[PDB]
């Protein structure tokens, strides 16, 4: 009830929320325990091919 | 810098040569005793690089150098028991050249346990694979090859460094009465740091 016309702002914010990396934003809501775990197996992948 | 120092490689030193060589004289025909490189650099430091290209008979004849600092070779009924306070400045080399992250820390070196037990301090060169390591070391190489004899900015010249070498061997320091309780409490820390698993682990202290 407060948008009399359109602009180039209401169309750019609606295209970003449906295109972000859904596999990288799930680690922000974590502590330090599980964060250090996913990095631990990352170091083991370099030595175990 | 230090004139009491030698320089040799792995294959350049056989079984003897640097300790005490024995050979019959040609113009006397008698078993004599010839000093090596460890006897001429008394109260100094001997240098040695590439600890891989060598056999096993040379390491056995030098085991009495880092623990007893003496030479006891009696070969052919000829007694030759001397002494030399020369430190061994060894430089171990990895098996595959570089430190392998997959293998253990005891599988990349050729040194066993009796060799490292008689040896004192053991350091390892820090290897960093960051973008800031090669960016800082490259600036020192440019300033050295472009500005010849101008990159040195020392605050004390080499003439005064050699003068302060004799003052250290004058007044022998003592042990204070407030330090006997601090050494007995720090050895127990490294005792638990040694046994990472249960009893033994890697470096024995």
């Amino acid at each position: 009830a407060s948008h009399p016309f359109m602009t180039a702002v209401d169309l750019m914010e609606a295209s970003q929320l449906c295109s972000m990396d859904s596999k990288a934003n799930i680690v922000h809501g974590l502590s330090v325990l599980e964060i250090c775990l996913i990095i631990a197996m990352k170091h083991l992948n370099d030595i175990y091919e | 810098f230090s004139p009491r120092a030698v320089y040799t490689s792995g294959k350049a030193s056989s079984a003897a040569g640097l300790t005490a060589a024995v050979v019959r004289d040609e113009e006397s025909h008698e078993f004599v005793i010839e000093a090596g490189a460890l006897m001429l650099a008394d109260n100094g430091v001997c240098c040695i690089d590439e600890f891989d290209k060598m056999d096993v008979r040379d390491q056995v004849a030098i085991h009495e150098a880092m623990e007893q600092q003496t030479i006891s070779i009696t070969k052919a009924g000829v007694k030759a028991t001397l002494n030399a306070r020369t430190s061994i400045l060894a430089a171990a080399n990895p098996i595959s050249g570089h430190y392998d992250r997959s293998k253990s820390l005891k599988q990349n070196i050729n040194l066993s346990a009796p060799i490292m037990s008689r040896f004192d301090l053991f350091f390892i060169l820090v290897d960093e694979c960051n973008e800031v390591t090669d960016y800082a070391i490259a600036r020192r190489i440019v300033d050295l090859h472009s500005r010849i004899e101008e990159s040195i900015d020392r605050v004390y010249s080499l003439d005064d460094i050699r003068r302060y070498l004799l003052f250290a061997r004058q007044f022998k320091p003592k042990i204070s009465k407030e330090s006997e309780d601090f050494i007995v409490e720090q050895y127990k820390h490294l005792r638990q740091r040694d046994g990472s698993g249960v009893t033994k682990s890697s470096w024995r202290i």
